[PDB]
RNA sequence: AAAAACCGUAAAUCCUAUCUUUUAAAGGAAGGAGAAGUCGUAACAAGGUUUCCGUAGGUGAACCUGCGGAAGGAUCAU
RNA sequence: UUCAAAGAAUCAUUCUUUUUAAAAUCCGAUUUUGUUACUUUGAGUAAAUUAGAGUGUUCAAAGCAAACAGUUAAAGCAUUGUGUUUGAAUACUAUAGCAUGGAAUAACAAAAUUGAACAAGCU
RNA sequence: AACCUGGUUGAUCUUGCCAGUAGUCAUAUGCUUGUCUCAAAGAUUAAGCCAUGCAAGUGAAAGUAUAUAUAUAUAUAUGUAGAAACUGCGAACGGCUCAUUAAAACAGUUAUAGUCUACUUGACAUUUAUAAGGAUAACUACGGAAAAGCUGUAGCUAAUACUUGCAUUAUCCUUUUGGAUAAGUAUUUGUUAGAAGGAAUUAUAACAAAGAAGUAACACGUAAAGUGUGUAUCAAUCGAGUUUCUGACCUAUCAGCUUUUGAUGUUAGGGUAUUGGCCUAACAUGGCUAUGACGGGUAACGGGGAAUUAGAGUUCGAUUCCGGAGAGGGAGCCUGA
RNA sequence: AAUAGAUCCGUAACUUCGGGAAAAGGAUUGGCUCUGAGGACAUUAAUGUUAACUCAGAACUGAAACGGACAAGGGGA
């Protein structure tokens, strides 16, 4: 038979996972969920090798049994889940919050969020279907179709979603003023506030986004994420700040201790 | 005398008696020509009267033959550029692509194609524009950097 | 079953590889002729059912004029745009000629406007003596083979005399 | 449910036609190599008949002859 | 088939900037003016492997780690205790395709067995 | 490290090849071998044949539990477990080999506005009820042969296996509030209108006809109301099938090939999860080709990759991973996403 | 004895290039319901009088069998 592959090879795993040479030859496959396979990553190397909490699969088995661990405030058993870009997950009983973000390396890397703010979470809407009876339902970047959007937001404006009560909170726009982040460029990790959009007709849209310390770069409009608009990042950047700096002086700064 | 097959034509999505002929203008940046507005022509397949959505691919080609009933052949001829020697080298092959009727071609015209879905088994590319253009001797011969 | 073991478009032979898989499938045709109202179901891959209609008597007519559909009875198939052994042996499909009842459109017109929405359209003078004959053309168009129900329209106008002049300089 | 007929997919076997690979093959005609063998002087000097080409014929052999060419000739020259 | 001229900065030079016909656009000034090849930049550019960063497996083949004070406590921080810093980057992933700056070099068309633009009037 | 040396001669300079030289993650083999780390290994030929043993099963809150065993106060209610068996999922993953394969597979780049999509996730639905009907294993009892991962009748029970079936909502008028109007989800057919995309016959809305599969007759117990299992639909998920544009080794002592046996295309129709000569009927004579078609060979799976390199290039790539193929050779089929 | 007429298809070695050749080797023809197509005569693009035997595919049929008698090569190395 030729059906669905169910194994993923170590060195097969995605770059950003990070999986070594000689500690076996199998990657975990996420299963089926919110997000994709290569741009997510599961609870297993989320909680053994980023947090570094564990030791062994049956160890990081053994933790998910007992309830204590929550994304977007909902209890999730599924060993190989898919966390996704960016969420809100909670582990009850040390009441901390990690949230995840990009680095400037283009990693994947929990975040110490507080509790106010792990209760913000953004969705990046993907397209808007209207079903029976003129309504309307978003489907965004988290596998969530929301449904009764305000009647302004479109195809790329994103919404504030409370993910207590499942519900859209405040849209924002991708204006020239409008915040956004790197998702899946060859420019990943980099925050910018957008310079102007380059529409080219009928293939994908690459754009031009300003960084922080003046640096213009381009990018396919699939791979944006509205954060926020030009007052401030809606959610708490990393520690690099998502400002790309370059790989020349890295070395300096390494060096100066 | 608009039809003349074992058959009867239709135009499927025009709409009869109701109102308030069908034509659609495919998009890409194009208008669809007067002649597929006031026509009498009907094809399932054309692009601006047919149910065939244009998506995928548009080239620019070498019209090489027209005796062919609603269909003509299409040259695309290129430079390979050969690693070895640093050179290039006329290379070619003609690709079928359905034409329609609301539109008149002569052997040695340019003619702008887009892709659509496979229409025959090694036809599925359809006529946009006809660039009007004279050729003497055979049409095979003459090279066109398109 | 579909699409290799053929010709290259350039008359080269493609020689065979790929032994045949099963997504191409490709089914043995069903032939719905008159009869009782039998059908049998053929599971497609992904677990879809499909109606095969392998003998129907009766299904919904639409007349487009009026914008109406009611059910009645095929009696006769008297032609296809397809080969002639198809239509003398009884079969139906999407593009055939049937016969189609007069009475329950009569009744739906002395009952909606009588004599003999968007009404007073002057209907046809050869449609009104053809429901006078009581025995009025049909063309079906959906796909018994694959629906399983032989719901047609009711042929009017420039095409109605098309294919009735082919019909009847005529034999 | 056994069972039968029909188009349909079609294993496997056989007729003809074609393509591909070895070899049996009696025998034939070669080529190459070894080897103090026999006969002759063919070329190398004007090699004792200048050499050579193409063609044609003869001859035991290298070779001989005719026709038309070449000097890579033995002549750069009344 | 569009030449050229004028001005700031290193060493005597080199380097940068500005404009100079015609058609539509803005009330003395706001600005686009053939196709392609080619050429510049980008976006998708699987991992392993390749070169390469950083890292003393005894060095190395390695591998992707580890380091830091701590005969046992100090600071950082939390309104008593809680370790911290980190790294796993980079180029490549054709020549084909998408967008893109483009003066040169190349081709293609337009160029008078007649073809235009403007103005007035007519339908 | 962008390198040369010996060999034609009495002697010389050339052309010219032979030999020398070094590398190979490229194989075999001879001699020898005190240590440690590291580790190729029936590819070459026979994708030849296989003795033998193993390689896919599964129950920890949660389907069925009188085979049975044990503990709480007294034949009483709970349990804790549980052989067998029914049911559910998987077994279509993985592992192996490279025969076949020459615009095929593959690779990069496109579309699917021509399709399907299990588990999972998020939203959400339409035309006797203090809970309905059968159909049966294991099991008891008789055996058969030498036997199968074999089996007959008689009798019984279940379940989340199979099968029927228990409101209600929206809209219009005075205008919080009273009346009235109407009730089909996908899917299919005929007639109109029509937030985005690049282009819809789009989403969707209206009219006239059909229209399945459902909306729990199921099991466990967390806040000092919950969960599992299962159901109609939409989207992603994990993918898969078709698909555009470009790229391939040698061979002309293969020049014209394909076309009644579909060849090239139109119409019409069947068939597919969907387009399509995929198939059929009619119609037309078309289509490819020295820019090498059609043939033949490959001791040819393809790719990134390996050796060698100053740069060019040359050779290899069965083999860690990706895509394709096959399970002694063809062909057919159920099951299941 | 074996076909042997006719139509359609196909036809090797060899060759003096003319042949070999009816090479070899196939299919059909039965029976009927059919159908369709291919000349001379006349009016201001068309419609009326009148004389072929060549093809074709769908049927069904009849005892899966048919140049039905007659007449009429056996081929190949």
């Amino acid at each position: 038979g030729k059906g669905i592959k169910k194994h993923l090879k170590r060195v097969n795993a995605p770059s950003h996972w990070m999986l070594n040479k000689m500690g076996g030859q199998y990657a975990p496959k996420t299963s089926s969920g919110p997000h994709k396979l290569l741009e997510s990553i599961p609870l297993v190397i989320l909680l053994r090798n980023r947090l570094k909490y564990a030791l062994t699969f049956d160890e990081v088995k053994m933790i998910l049994i007992q309830k204590i661990v929550k994304v977007d405030n909902k209890v999730r058993t599924d060993c190989t889940f898919p966390v996704g870009l960016m969420d809100v997950i909670h582990i009850t009983k040390s009441n901390e919050y990690f949230r995840l973000l990009y680095d400037i390396k283009g990693r994947f890397v929990p975040h110490r969020i507080t509790n106010e703010e792990s209760k913000y979470k953004l969705c990046k809407v993907k397209k808007i279907l209207l079903r029976k009876g003129r309504l309307s339902i978003a489907v965004t970047h988290d596998g969530r179709s929301i449904p009764y959007i305000h009647p302004d937001v479109k195809v790329n404006d994103t919404v504030r979603l409370d993910l207590e009560t499942g519900k859209v909170l405040e849209h924002l726009k991708f204006q020239v003023g409008s915040l956004v982040m790197v998702t899946a460029g060859h420019s990943v990790g980099r925050v910018g506030v957008i310079s102007s959009i380059d529409k080219n007709m009928g293939t994908y849209d690459i754009i031009h986004v300003k960084d922080s310390r003046n640096k213009v770069f381009a990018t396919r409009l699939s791979n944006v994420f509205v954060i926020g608009d030009n007052t401030k990042p809606y959610i708490s950047l990393p520690r690099e700040k998502g400002i790309k700096l370059d790989i020349i002086e890295e070395r300096r700064n390494r060096l100066k201790a | 005398d608009v039809q003349h097959e074992r058959a009867y034509q239709k135009q499927e999505g025009a709409s009869f008696f109701n109102s308030k002929r069908y034509w659609k203008k495919v998009g890409l940046g194009f208008a669809t020509p007067k002649e597929a507005k006031e026509g009498v022509y009907v094809d399932k397949k054309c692009p601006f009267t047919g149910n065939v959505s244009i998506r995928g691919r548009i080239l620019k080609g070498m019209v090489i033959s027209n005796k062919m009933k609603r269909t003509i052949i299409i040259r695309r001829n290129y430079l390979h550029y050969v690693k070895k020697y640093n050179r290039f080298e006329k290379r070619h092959k003609n690709i079928p692509c359905h034409c329609s009727p609301c539109f008149d071609v002569k052997e040695g015209d340019i003619v702008t194609v887009g892709q659509c879905r496979p229409l025959s088994k090694t036809v599925r590319f359809n006529v946009l524009h006809v660039e009007k253009h004279q050729i003497f001797g055979s049409a095979r011969k003459q090279f066109v950097l398109f | 079953r579909d699409g290799r073991h053929k010709l290259r478009l350039t008359g080269g032979k493609k020689k065979i590889h790929k032994k045949k898989r099963k997504y191409e499938l490709g089914r043995p045709p069903s032939n719905t002729k008159l009869g009782s109202r039998q059908v049998h179901v053929v599971r497609g891959r992904g677990r879809n059912y499909k109606y095969r209609a392998i003998k129907l008597d009766s299904g919904s007519f639409s007349w487009p004029t009026f914008g109406i559909s009611k059910n009645t009875r095929i009696i006769d198939v008297v032609y296809n745009a397809s080969n002639n052994e198809l239509v003398r042996t009884k079969t139906l499909v999407k593009n055939c000629i049937v016969v189609i009842d007069s009475h329950p459109f009569t009744t739906w017109y002395e009952n909606t406007f009588g004599t003999t929405i968007g009404k007073s359209k002057n209907i046809d003078p050869l449609l009104l003596e053809q429901f006078k004959q009581g025995r009025v053309l049909a063309c079906i168009s959906s796909r018994p083979g694959q629906c399983g129900k032989a719901d047609g329209y009711i042929i009017e106008g420039d095409e109605l005399l098309f294919y009735k002049r082919k019909m009847d300089k005529r034999n």
